[PDB]
DNA sequence: CATAATAATAGTTTTTAGTTTATTGGG
DNA sequence: GCTAATAAACTAAAAACTATTATTATGG
């Protein structure tokens, strides 16, 4: 399943955007400005796979597909890009404020069917599937209505043509922050997010589809249609690009096999594989190779029901997976999984199986632990039931430790650090932490892409910090570390 | 290979202790080498790779002119490999510090990820060392918590947080 | 066609839009013959430095070019001719470049 | 052995298993 | 007293979803 999200930004530029709003501070042109930006960086360091696009209700000069009056359209719907970026930072700040004025103007009438109409006519321009439609707006106007009240109803006409299509809008105080003073007229049929846009948290992509869609044979007769869900995985950066040092353009590599001998091509199909042991040169066929990989059919062939004591915290393999039933080939697969699933209090022993997630690969045993419905008070299902995908390793799997030997140490010892650890408590947060690598290149890339004169360098949590634990937790751990003769050389 | 590090927790608590690999996925090391069929030999297999531009006539290019690139958004920013390298950062050293603890209960095994099972003794000839972490283990044994350490295998590995 | 010297000789244009954009100046070193490149290399005689960034500073960090301001460029073009070297449009340059300006200039 | 047809084949993209760089390692 | 089992890329990754075109079972 494949669908682009939208998201169109409108904001008032007439008289309200560029003023003081009861403050000292910048206009509430110039943190729009700002968010907006944040959204830009956040989508492009999430995802490529959804356009957005900005429109200026208000204007002196208009340029829009329809050619009404007063809309302006800066950035049509398409992927965000660098020079998406750069056009946007043209219009920042003061500087940017004033350069806008003398290309753009300000002082215009607003008409809100008009935008409705324009961006319904940027939405009907899109060829890809809309999967989500999202309009914001934030302007200083709770109530934009003591113009003639045949625009209102106009607009809200409009309005309830795109509710009908599918098209939402989003409003929010901007003059007035707080206080529920905002949508005076809006709260009719419409319905703070500043510093969640602000914050523009990024380096987090977002699945697209599952895989695997595979088959619980539990015998040689019946068969039940599953798709194993992932829900880890190790993110990296993505692989560079091999360019052109002159023009910075993609270069068709072309790898192949050769020979100096008579300096003519080898196709895939004679070049045959060799290993070498004892005293002969073995030889091999690739397809041979691949045979040799291949043990059977993919599918999960039920080995029996092992109970939940086998399993070891020291014993762990690759990640485990999550397991959901698929009716698409097979029907009543669902019904029996739910009802597999719902009885584990008594079925606390861990089904038993032998797992082959795709062709020609050998199999690994791989024990089902029921996952459990954990339905939340705001009715959020977090990790839904099923079965993990624990991985058990082989006889060949374990490294050899040395057999040294330890007694047990005196509880004296025991109880200081018991008491050390018990003051210094961490709560641990599973969405707590990101990798200061990959963040640090996002950060390279959104400022080695503009013209920014040095990098951010965001602040990881990560990091370790030098005395914040120790005052969380006093000079006790030197007061009570009583070890004659630490191990410092 | 033994994997001597400071076991570091605030700023006094220092515990030298050497890590090694329990269980891990075995590999092979001898692997297919590719020969010619009618005269199994390597000698005669040339694997190379051809670098040439978007060319009517393919014109090639070095390997020098090379520069990497990477898809920013709807374009493809140019770095170099001495850029790279500048610009991106890790901690430095053997990082293995205790970020604190957490119950238990806190932390399941679905959220379990990686394929390393690092086994971690005590120092060599070190009693004292040895002392300390078995009193430190039979004190998380009686509280039931949990360590998060953030761990690098050295300088140049990434930095890894886990448990 | 401006100055035929100016051929056979790489400028790596990779910043030009310090005060004029970009192009402008790449068309008229194109005028004077040069050659347009947008990264550093072996045959670059220089490096045009025109808004200061990150690339810029490693420029400056690797040792391999001259950060050249984009002064020397427009005299060269007001006077329609090459501009001997002045160390005030010098940022970083190569040692060859050192030695040479140790040779015409004391310190 | 024809033609308002019809569909069961293909084709683009996500993510794991392949191999090179590099650092503790003696007779 | 000169031969490391390291793990950054090695190298090109048996993947579906959502999009169109060739067969026909049949009007003739």
């Amino acid at each position: 399943y494949s669908g682009r999200d939208s998201l169109i930004f409108l904001v008032d530029a007439s008289k309200a955007m560029f003023e003081s709003q009861s403050e000292d501070e910048l206009t509430p042109f110039d943190m729009s400005i700002q968010c907006i930006q944040s959204v830009y960086i956040s989508k492009i360091i999430s995802s490529d796979r959804d356009l957005l696009a900005v429109v200026f209700y208000g204007t002196e000069k208009d340029k829009n597909s329809v050619n009404f009056k007063n809309i302006y359209v800066l950035q049509e719907l398409d992927n965000p890009g660098a020079k998406r970026i750069l056009e946007l930072d043209q219009f920042k700040g003061q500087q940017g404020q004033k350069r806008f004025q003398d290309m753009m103007g300000h002082g215009s009438d607003y008409s809100l069917s008009e935008v409705l109409w324009v961006c319904a006519n940027l939405f009907s321009d899109v060829q890809f599937k809309m999967s989500h439609k999202r309009i914001m707006l934030f302007t200083n106007e709770d109530n934009p209505h003591g113009n003639d009240s045949a625009k209102a109803s106009r607009a809200r006409t409009k309005a309830g043509d795109l509710r009908d299509t599918g098209i939402f809008l989003d409003l929010m105080h901007l003059k007035k922050p707080g206080g529920f003073d905002i949508s005076l007229f809006y709260r009719d049929i419409i319905s703070s997010k500043l510093e969640d846009l602000l914050r523009k948290v990024r380096a987090k992509e977002t699945r697209k589809r599952a895989l695997s869609r595979l088959k619980l044979k539990l015998n040689k007769d019946i068969v039940i249609s599953v798709g194993i869900y992932n829900l880890v995985q190790k993110a990296l950066k993505p692989p560079p690009i091999k360019l052109y040092r002159e023009t910075n353009e993609p270069v068709k590599t072309k790898t192949r096999t050769f020979n100096t001998s008579t300096g003519g091509l080898l196709l895939p199909s004679d070049t045959k594989r060799s290993q070498i042991y004892g005293s002969r040169q073995i030889i091999l066929e690739k397809e041979e190779t691949e045979e040799l990989k291949r043990f059977d059919d993919p599918g999960l062939m039920l080995m029996g029901f092992k109970p939940l004591v086998l399993l070891k915290k020291h014993h762990y393999l690759r990640p485990s997976l999550f397991v959901y039933p698929e009716e698409s080939l097979v029907i009543g697969s669902s019904t029996l999984f739910s009802a597999l699933l719902i009885k584990c209090l008594e079925k606390e022993v861990a089904a038993l199986c032998r797992y082959t997630p795709r062709r020609n690969i050998p199999p690994y045993f791989v024990a089902l632990v029921p996952q459990e419905e954990e339905l939340d008070d705001q009715k959020i299902q977090v990790t839904p039931p099923g079965f993990q995908l624990v991985f058990l390793p082989f006889a060949d799997d374990k490294r050899k430790m040395p057999f040294t030997e330890k007694i047990m140490a005196t509880p004296e010892q025991v109880g200081k650090m018991k008491a050390i650890v018990e003051k210094l408590r961490f709560t641990y947060r599973s969405d707590s932490f990101e990798n200061p690598v990959l963040q640090q290149h996002f950060r390279n890339l959104e400022a080695l892409a503009l013209d920014l004169m040095e990098p951010e360098q965001a602040v990881d949590l990560t990091l370790p910090k030098v005395e914040a634990m120790n005052k969380r937790l006093g000079s006790l751990v030197d007061e009570f570390k009583e070890l004659v003769y630490p191990p410092d050389y | 290979i033994h994997w001597p590090c400071r076991l570091t927790i605030g700023s006094n608590l220092s515990i030298r202790i050497a890590a090694y690999k329990s269980i891990l996925q075995e590999r092979v090391k001898k692997t297919w080498t590719v020969v010619d069929a009618k005269t199994l030999k390597k000698e005669d297999i040339q694997k190379e790779t051809v670098y040439c531009l978007n060319d009517d006539d393919e014109t090639e290019v070095l390997k020098e002119d090379i520069i990497q690139g990477f898809r920013y958004g709807s374009d493809i920013v140019p770095f170099s490999k001495v850029d790279e390298e500048q610009m991106k950062y890790k901690s430095e050293g053997k990082c293995f510090s205790v970020l604190g603890f957490c119950k238990s209960s806190q932390v399941q095994r679905r959220f379990f990820m990686g394929n390393q099972v690092l086994k971690v003794f005590a120092a060599r000839d070190d009693e004292a060392a040895a002392v300390a972490l078995s009193s430190l283990i039979h004190a998380l044994d009686d509280l039931d918590m949990v360590a998060i350490v953030r761990y690098a295998y050295d300088k140049r590995a990434n930095p890894q947080v886990g448990v | 066609k401006i100055s035929n010297i100016f051929e056979d000789v790489e400028f790596c244009v990779m910043s030009g839009t310090d005060s004029q954009p970009k192009p402008d100046l790449e068309n008229r070193i194109a005028e004077f013959g040069g050659y347009i490149v947008q990264n550093p290399g072996p045959d670059t005689y220089c490096v045009i430095a025109g808004s200061e960034n990150i690339r810029v500073k490693n420029i400056i960090l690797s040792n391999k070019h001259d950060v050249v301001k984009p002064a020397w460029l427009l005299e060269c073009f007001k006077t329609k001719s090459f501009v001997p070297w002045q160390p005030r449009f010098m940022i970083h340059m190569c040692p060859s470049t050192k030695e040479h300006f140790a040779r015409e200039y004391d310190c």
